[PDB]
């Protein structure tokens, strides 16, 4: 039961670099054959390197020139860095074990188990900003249903978590995907649907966390 | 390069069908292929390795098949738990290459949203600027299209999306859609209303305010 | 090409990575049964056996007719029956099975000589017969450093190498 | 040889008879001791191996051991199927091996009656005669046991060349039965009186005469 | 169940190579080994030497002086014995037997008898030893004189007469050659109207001779 726990999420600036780390443990070797694979926010996968346990990198001609897959023994982790940082690298990064697991027929097999836990890596001239969040004060939507949510506006980076009344109510929320916005910030909105005839009698605080600017802020939505 | 490409892109269909994903290799790829299945928020879960072995675990609904270049996952009984996004894998080279992924989802009985405007706030409007957002809810299918009315006038490239992933209890989406001003171009206009289509509605849902009140 | 490779990381722990990679193995800490035929269908990698000095072995009809798959046909298998070698083969065998474990056969035990009692690779305690797969088969033996040995078996001279601690 | 056991061995109905083979060190020792049974005319039959142990057909009946330097079986139970010749072996570490044998113990069984032997002897046939030689033929059978010695006398004086006689045969009867043969001239067996066969067996002799 | 089929028996004079092959079946002819006991009639058995199918390992018996040539074919499941440069004490039954270091020689092939001698192949003078008694009864018969190298078939009447009849073993002449006789026991009263032939093949040379014995 080999298992691979990642880098904390670096955030970076373009044309800078980051390296994010992948320690193995659990196994039998000090070095494994690990691979490197990016995955772009709501895009697919993308698989950028890998490392023989004796060390031989080798790379994907996207990246060529711009990432160095490296190893510490010692410590056996190894390490993954990704130069000239355009926004377009803005993604998770994962590392796996590419293990040659099974042969047969004379002949082996290869794949990935297990995955680290990913990094996100966000690339933008933006800097760490928290956010400011705007009650979505319900009006009363029919049904004898209502709506009232609370906008999570201009952040960076990614991610938000955000609840309703802590935990408590969570039928019928639905938070959306971040936008990017060409502020470079980004903003979210979470919505909740409500039996109308609580507006008034039913208290909905929103709480939006964002730990990268660490802002914890509860905001009540009252209707108007 | 050496190129998997995968057919279909994506995918609808109801629980207890039989889906049928298409990896053709760019080269003759030998039997050395991969598939992963991931949902979201996930990192991926290898599914069968060397083409057609299922990995431990997996249930026995999964069956892969082929060799030299065209590879088919297929699922005999769509269950609910398999509803994610399935890549393949190429492993002849050592550079190693992904499939683009076909994303399966629910197909599910149509379903008409319920538009809903939001006002901007005043606690946004003693700072800066002003938004307003359009909410479609528990709609289905996906498709539908959003516009916005200022005074009956529209706006283009003032908006922006963002949709659900199909929701868990009732396999519908949800659609946010904010338009974009300051108090200069909001407290200035008199009434807009965003104006929803989508095949579950007979014809478009419009949903209005005036500035006062 | 008529070694039998049916190998099989279940577990995930590595070992089979091993065969390929060499010297990569993670210490932090760490009798044999009458040899006979093995489905080939069942060990991974190598088969060695000894005399002592090491030779490898290959796949066989159970006629006795080699058999060139690699481990593929359940006709397919190792043919390892010994007998004790001033005059026979082997004093004994050892490989590695498709889940990872390490395999071994010998003539019986038993004044207690190698050429009278040995039943495999083992020879003394702690000196152990080196040969290319000794960190595989027996991985716990890194430490174990290897001298320049020479054996008799009943008047033979023979020039090997053995690991010790 | 190397090993040394006795030359016979006597028996009655399942009377567990005897048998030793001895040697030194270096073979009876440090080694293990197999055991054979040869019966005339075959390939030698492995009866026992290590030093107490029997492999398939070979019957409960036989059975061995060792001590110190001799190592000795009982073949228990008598069929006088089992009358043969039995031979011992053991590895020898030494130079004076790798492998050493016995000389063999041939055993016999006390049970059947003392036999004597009834002769013939032909005298040289014409036939022969016609082609320059002489061949006294002297058929010595049906006695028991195998254990005969035969002495040519011409004119009532010995005779010792050109003789030829052979090891006796258990023949069919379980008794035994030899051939001796002289080879005269025409000449000699011409000149003299008379030859004579004389047989003997157990203290006691039969002679038979030719003349020509 | 495990044998060991020896070829035939081969017969030369002094200064000659033999070489007795032995088949081998019913075990992993490598994994055991096989050695050599000669018999010289009448006496004991003699270690002659083993081999490894697997090593190539000989150890060869000092007797013979570096004659010896054990040798396997593992290919065809054969052992041999070359013996070069022969002489007379060379004559005897030549096995071959599987050793392990455990159960030691314990299967022997059935035999292979080897036969030296000055003499050259030669048939057999036949003799009538005619009858000379007082039991009822009357000893007659014929000899073989002469002959190289064994064995003599010999009935009488072409097999007719089977009860009374008795064929000594041979015996070796300084020679080198070979004689026997067999005697047929007959009633005394028969001598006229029922006649006594004997009938000789001696297969190694074509030498059938059948000779009749009068009084
Ligand atoms: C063969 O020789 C090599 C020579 O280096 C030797 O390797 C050494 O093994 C020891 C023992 O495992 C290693 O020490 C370890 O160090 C780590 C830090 O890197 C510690 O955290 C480890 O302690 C844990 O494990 C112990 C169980 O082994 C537990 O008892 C303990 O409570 C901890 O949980 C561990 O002590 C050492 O790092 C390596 N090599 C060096 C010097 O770097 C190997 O052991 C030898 N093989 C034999 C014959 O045992
Ligand atoms: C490779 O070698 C290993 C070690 O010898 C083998 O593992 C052994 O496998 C047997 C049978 O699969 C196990 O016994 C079984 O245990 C289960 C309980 O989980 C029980 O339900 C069965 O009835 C049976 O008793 C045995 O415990 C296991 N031992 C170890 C130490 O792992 C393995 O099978 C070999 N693989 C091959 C393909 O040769
Ligand atoms: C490779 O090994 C795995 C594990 O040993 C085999 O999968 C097992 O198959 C048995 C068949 O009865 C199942 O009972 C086990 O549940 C499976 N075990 C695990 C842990 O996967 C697999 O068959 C082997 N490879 C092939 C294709 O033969
Ligand atoms: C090898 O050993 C196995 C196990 O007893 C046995 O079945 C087989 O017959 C043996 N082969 C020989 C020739 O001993």
């Amino acid at each position: 039961q080999v298992q691979l726990v990642q880098s904390g999420a670096e955030v970076k600036k373009p044309g800078s670099s980051v390296k994010v780390s992948c320690k193995a443990s659990g196994g039998t070797l000090n070095s494994y054959e690990i691979t490197w694979v990016r995955q772009a926010p709501g895009q697919g996968l993308e698989w950028m390197g890998g490392i023989t346990p004796i060390f031989e990198t080798t790379y994907a001609q996207k990246f060529q020139g711009r990432v160095t897959i490296t190893a510490d023994e010692s410590t056996s982790t190894t390490y993954m860095e990704l130069s000239s940082l355009r926004p377009e690298d803005t993604a998770v990064y994962y590392c796996a074990r590419d293990g040659v697991r099974y042969c047969g027929g004379g002949r082996c097999y290869n794949w990935f188990d297990p995955w680290g836990q990913g990094t996100l890596v966000t690339v933008s001239s933006a800097s760490t900003k928290g956010p400011s969040v705007f009650p979505l004060a319900p009006s009363s939507t029919s049904g004898g249903t209502a709506a009232l949510g609370c906008l999570v506006k201009d952040y960076f980076p990614e991610p938000v978590t955000v609840s309703w009344n802590s935990g408590a109510l969570t039928s019928g929320v639905h938070t959306f995907p971040a936008v990017l916005q060409s502020s470079g910030l980004y903003s979210l909105s979470s919505v909740v649907t409500v039996p109308s005839s609580s507006l008034g009698t039913q208290t909905y605080i929103c709480n939006v966390n964002h730990k990268p600017s660490n802002t914890k802020v509860d905001k009540r939505v009252e209707p108007k | 390069d050496i190129q998997m490409t995968q057919s279909p892109s994506s995918l609808s269909a109801s629980v207890g069908d039989r889906v049928t994903i298409t990896c053709r290799a760019g080269q003759n790829i030998n039997n050395y292929l991969n598939w992963y299945q991931q949902k979201p928020g996930k990192a991926p879960k290898v599914l069968i390795y060397a083409a057609s072995n299922l990995q431990s675990g997996v249930p026995s609904r999964f069956s892969g098949s082929g060799s030299g270049t065209d590879f088919t996952l297929t699922i005999s009984s769509l269950q609910p738990e398999d509803f994610a996004t399935y890549y393949c894998q190429q492993s002849h080279s050592t550079v190693r290459t992904f499939g683009q992924g076909t994303k399966v989802e629910i197909k599910r009985t149509v379903a008409a949203p319920s538009v809903f405007i939001f006002p901007p706030s005043d606690e946004q409007l003693k700072s800066g600027t002003a938004s307003v957002v359009c909410l479609l809810n528990n709609f289905y299918p996906r498709e539908a299209k959003v516009q916005w009315k200022v005074d009956n006038a529209l706006q283009s490239g003032n908006s922006q999306e963002s949709v659900t992933e199909q929701d868990s209890k009732d396999s519908t989406y949800s659609l946010s859609s904010t338009l974009t001003l300051s108090k200069a171009d909001y407290e200035k206009h008199k009434v807009y209303a965003c104006e929803v289509t989508h095949q579950g509605l007979s014809s478009p849902v419009t949903k209005s305010f005036n500035r006062g009140e | 090409n008529r070694t039998a490779l049916n190998c099989n990381d279940s577990l995930n722990t590595g070992w089979l990575a091993g065969l390929f990679y060499h010297h990569k193995f993670d210490s932090s800490g760490c009798p044999p049964r009458p040899c006979g035929i093995v489905p080939a269908k069942t060990v991974c990698g190598p088969v060695y056996c000894f005399t002592p000095s090491p030779v490898v072995v290959g796949t066989t009809d159970r006629a006795g007719a080699p058999a060139y798959n690699w481990g593929e046909n359940d006709t397919d298998v190792f043919v390892l029956n010994n007998t004790r070698p001033p005059l026979g083969n082997w004093f004994g065998c050892t490989w590695m099975n498709s889940t990872g474990f390490t395999k071994a056969c010998g003539a019986p035990p038993c004044e207690a000589t190698y050429s009278r009692c040995g039943s495999g690779p083992w020879i003394t305690p702690r000196c152990l017969v080196d040969y290319p797969y000794r960190l595989w088969h027996y991985p716990c033996t890194i430490n174990y450093t290897v001298f320049k040995i020479r054996m008799y078996v009943g008047g033979v001279e023979h020039r090997l190498e053995a690991a010790c601690n | 040889s190397v090993l040394t056991q006795p030359p016979s061995a006597s028996g009655t109905p399942g009377q567990r008879v005897t048998i030793s083979c001895s040697g030194s060190s270096s073979n009876i020792g440090s080694n293990y001791v197999y055991w054979y049974q040869q019966f005339p005319g075959t390939a030698p039959k492995l009866l026992i191996y290590g030093n107490n142990q029997r492999p398939s057909g070979v019957p409960d009946r036989f059975s061995g051991s060792k001590s110190g330097t001799s190592a000795s079986l009982a073949i228990s139970g008598l069929r006088s199927e089992d009358e043969a010749d039995y031979y011992c072996a053991a590895w020898d570490d030494s130079l004076s091996g790798p492998w050493v044998f016995g000389g063999g113990t041939q055993v016999t069984v006390l049970g059947q009656p003392k036999a004597a032997p009834s002769v013939t002897l032909f005298p040289p046939s014409s036939e022969e005669l016609q082609a320059n030689k002489a061949t006294l033929v002297c058929l010595i059978s049906d006695f028991y046991p195998g254990a005969v010695t035969v002495a040519w006398k011409a004119d009532s004086s010995p005779v010792k060349a050109g003789v030829e006689t052979t090891t006796p045969s258990k023949q069919s009867n379980n008794k035994y039965a030899a051939s001796s043969y002289l080879s005269l001239t025409p000449e000699q067996w011409k000149s003299h009186r008379s030859y004579s066969c004389q047989v003997t067996h157990e203290g006691s002799t039969v002679e038979k005469t030719v003349a020509p």
